[PDB]
Formats: structure tokens, C-alpha cells, sequence
RNA sequence: CUAAGAAAUUCACGGCGGGCUUGAUGUCCGCGUCUACCUGGUUCACUGCCGUGUAGGC
């Protein structure tokens, strides 16, 4: 269970860092927020 | 291509979450819907 | 230590669709044989309700039963959460029972409030609540609506008295079920306002009637707690208090009288006020929603 | 038609939207089955094999 | 200041012919989805002493 929620932190970080328009700041609960969905998205797996 | 040695929607779909997300029209379900559609 | 992901209350005071039927005034005794007022429409093209020309008063019926130990969540995640709101809910009741709470519901049964726009331009109303106790009338009340006020809560006997009998249904000791008759003088061919649907008014089998949730939302109008300017007078008690028709939030987030910062501080660090807000979020799991993460 | 009545899913600054705004309704679809008027009690009948 | 500097490929055709894929089969067992909601901030309406005469009437 270590790569799921890692692997949606670090996406959501790679989408905060390249989606930050003229509202700047993106921030913390939207990465959880999208790091959740493609933590559900992955563990859908198995 | 050799045997001894030799050697972008993606983009699209971020740069238009960005615009999207830039401008705001009344602020809306269909805005969260569209940001849905496009993560 | 921490919440539930998931967390459940189910409703307390559950009423029913109130079903509607013309008459006429100091006809209200045999008032069982009464013809129920139905939708029709006219010119795009709406609908409308009135009464029939003969019949200068509304009345409306529903049955209210009430259920009791409102502090037991129907769905958690860790039992731990749940045994400490059990116990600030018991810690509740047992520095005070449902006395307030209790009395505030019985004057919201006592001034027809779940007649919604058909309170505003009536002459005289008169509320009948049965205590329906196996098939038949324990007790029986005849309220004033129009005497007892919407914004100030008056002290009576028989309101005492209801309050009462809904105070024992709410702590569990007895099973209240109470058929609640509301008499509206409005005048002759006047027209009713009954809850509109998805202009399509709603009915049921020929019969114009109001939706359960507008007579639940009705009756719950007791929130006077809440740092609005005095003029304002009582609210429903949602969730980050709101009336979306006016468009305003009382009790939003950054205030900390929301129910959810209430919530976690009356049960996770056991911090609320003596009565005010202590009532408002007891009242607020009275009503029941879906709480969590 | 409710209210927004949940957690909400960030604080006052939200630059892409996650949560509804709570000086706002929202409209729901719901099944809901009753007695009648005149029916007062309900049966519930099955078979067990 | 280029292994520089220049260069018409051009014509035609008969792929024909024949065919048995066969048989047989046990998917088989369970299940709590719950919970609460105001469509309301809107129906610019039948007339008529009216003036069809863009103001005029309950």
C-alpha cells in the first residue's frame, strides 16, 4: 500500500506546480483532494 | 533505428484548466462539472 | 480523538405529506367528510390551487410521530467517536432534559408555521393536535395560532402541556404519534400555496398537498442563538445556518458558531455554553444529516 | 431543494472549485414511498423456504 | 569556388485447375448500501365605464 497515496500526492503536486494561474496559489486540500481521486483511481485495480 | 547505437494533448488538456480556471462566469455546477471533466 | 468518515443521524420528528381540504368555518368538528382542493392549470401555461367557491377555509392534516434517543448516530466508522457522543448528548439531557427544545416545538406546532404562505393573510387560525394513543384521541389540543406569536414564546398550560407530551416522546419514554389538523380562514375561492415541484404544484392522488420536508423545515424554525443583529427572529437550524432564499449564511465557518465547529468542540475538547448553543446543536442532530470527513 | 449542509472541502480561498457555496440551494431527485391517507399500518409479506 | 561542371530508358504480356475439419463436455457458492433536505425572488391577468386615439381607468 505504499504507492497509491504517494503517487496521487506527487500528481497532484506535478498538477499544483504546472496549474497556478493569475489566483496563485493552488494549495494543500485540492492536492489532497486530487491525490485522493487518483488513489481511488489506482486501487481500483485490485 | 539502428542495432550498433543511436537515439502533447497532455499539455492541451492542462493549458486549458488553467484558462479555465483563470476566469470565472457566475461560478457555478457547471464550472465544478467542467473542472471534473477535465482532472 | 478524532471524527467518523461517515456519520449518519436519521430524522426525529418525522412528518408527513400534509394533506389539503377546503371547508368552511365552525364546520371544523365534522370536518372528516371534506373534499381535498386539487391542482388545475390555466394560461407558458402554469398551475394553480384554489379553493372551491363554497369553502372559505383551508385545512390541512398530517401525522407527526416523533422518535426519541436523537443522540444515537444510525452509522459510524470507530466506536469511540460515537461512545463520546453519546455521552455529551447524555451529559446534555442530564444537566437538562428536552425542556427548551421541547417547548420551542410545541410552539411551532402551536402557531401554524407549516402553513407556509398560507399563515401570512389568514384571519384566524386554529391547530387540533391529537394524541393518537392506540387508534383513537388521548388528548386534544385547540391552539390560537394567530395569539401565540412567530418570534416570542409565550408561557401556557396546555402549551406546557405539549410541550410535555413531546418532551416524554423525545427522551424515549412513550411512543408520540400526533395527528395535527390546521383550520385557516382565508376566504371564499381564495388560493392555496402548496409545495412546488421540479410550474407544477405537487399532489398525491388528485389532491394538492404540501411536501414532508417544508412541514419538517416549518416546524424546526427555533434557532434564535446566533450573532445576527436582533430583528431577524428565529431560523432553521441547518448546518452553517443558511437561508438560500435571501441568500445569506448565518453562522458561516469563519464565525465560530457553525454546527460543525460547535460539534467538535463540544465533544472532542468538550467546549460549548451553558444553554444557548448547546440547544442548537441538539436541535441541529434533531433534524439529522450527514456529517463525516 | 436542500442546502449545502456538509463538510466543506477547503477554507475561504478555493481558486479552483471543489465545494458549493453555502449562500446557494441545491436541487436533488429523490425516491420516497408512504402509506395512503386512510392506510395506517403497513404489511410486509414473504416467503421463507 | 561544392569527386565541380552535362545527361529522355523504352517498350508488350491469360497463373491456371480440384477439394468434407471432425467429434465431447456440470461455473458453482454469500451479500444491510445507508443518512438530511423550503423550487422559490415570483403568472407583466380576464376586462371597461377606454382613448382602437401608445398617456387613460379596479
Amino acid at each position: 500500500g505504499d504507492w497509491p497515496a504517494e503517487v496521487g500526492n506527487r500528481f497532484a503536486n506535478w498538477l499544483n506546480r504546472a496549474v497556478s494561474s493569475d489566483s496563485q496559489i493552488l494549495g494543500s486540500p485540492e492536492a489532497a483532494q486530487w491525490s485522493q481521486e487518483l488513489s481511488k483511481e489506482l486501487t481500483m485495480f485490485k | 533505428q539502428r542495432q550498433n547505437v543511436n537515439a502533447p494533448e497532455v499539455s492541451r488538456l492542462t493549458r486549458t484548466l488553467q484558462r479555465f480556471l483563470a476566469k470565472t462566469v457566475h461560478n457555478n455546477l457547471a464550472i465544478r462539472q467542467r473542472r471534473a471533466q477535465l482532472v | 480523538l478524532s471524527t467518523a468518515s461517515v456519520l449518519a443521524f436519521e430524522r426525529k420528528l418525522d412528518p408527513s405529506d400534509a394533506l389539503m381540504s377546503a371547508g368552511a368555518w365552525a364546520q371544523r368538528d365534522a370536518s372528516q367528510e371534506w373534499p381535498a382542493v386539487t391542482v388545475r392549470e390555466k394560461s407558458q401555461t402554469v398551475d394553480v390551487a384554489n379553493l372551491p367557491s363554497d369553502a372559505d377555509t383551508l385545512k390541512v392534516r398530517f401525522t407527526l410521530r416523533v422518535l426519541g434517543g436523537a443522540g444515537t448516530p444510525s452509522a459510524c466508522n470507530d466506536a469511540a467517536y460515537r461512545d463520546k457522543l453519546l455521552q455529551t448528548v447524555a451529559t446534555y439531557v442530564n444537566d437538562q432534559g428536552f425542556a427548551e427544545l421541547a417547548r420551542r416545538y410545541a410552539h411551532n406546532l402551536a402557531n401554524a408555521r407549516f402553513l407556509w404562505r398560507n399563515r401570512v393573510g389568514a384571519e384566524a387560525v386554529e391547530v387540533r393536535i391529537n394524541h393518537i394513543r392506540q387508534g383513537e384521541v388521548a388528548r386534544a389540543w385547540r391552539f390560537d395560532a394567530l395569539a401565540i406569536g412567530l418570534r416570542d414564546f409565550k408561557a401556557d398550560a396546555e402549551l406546557d402541556a405539549l410541550a410535555e407530551l413531546i418532551a416524554s416522546g423525545l427522551s424515549g419514554s412513550g411512543h408520540v404519534l400526533l395527528e395535527v389538523v390546521a383550520f385557516a380562514r382565508i376566504g371564499d375561492g381564495q388560493e392555496v400555496f402548496p409545495s412546488q415541484e421540479l410550474k407544477t404544484l405537487y399532489s398525491v392522488r388528485d389532491a394538492a398537498a404540501i411536501h414532508s420536508q417544508k412541514i419538517g423545515n416549518a416546524l424546526r424554525t427555533i434557532d434564535t442563538w446566533y450573532p445576527d443583529e436582533d430583528g431577524l427572529g428565529p431560523i432553521a437550524v441547518e448546518p452553517y445556518g443558511s437561508v438560500t432564499s435571501q441568500g445569506k449564511a448565518y453562522r458561516q465557518p469563519k464565525q465560530k458558531l457553525d454546527f460543525y465547529t460547535l460539534l467538535d468542540n463540544w465533544v472532542l475538547r468538550d467546549e460549548a455554553p451553558a444553554v444557548e448553543q448547546q440547544h442548537y446543536v441538539i436541535a441541529n442532530l434533531i433534524r439529522g444529516g450527514v456529517f463525516g470527513e | 431543494r436542500g442546502t449545502i449542509s456538509n463538510r466543506l472541502k477547503t477554507k475561504d480561498r478555493d481558486p479552483a472549485k471543489l465545494d458549493a457555496s453555502i449562500q446557494s440551494p441545491n436541487l436533488q431527485t429523490v425516491d420516497v414511498a408512504n402509506l395512503p391517507s386512510d392506510a395506517d399500518t403497513l404489511k410486509v409479506r414473504f416467503t421463507l423456504r
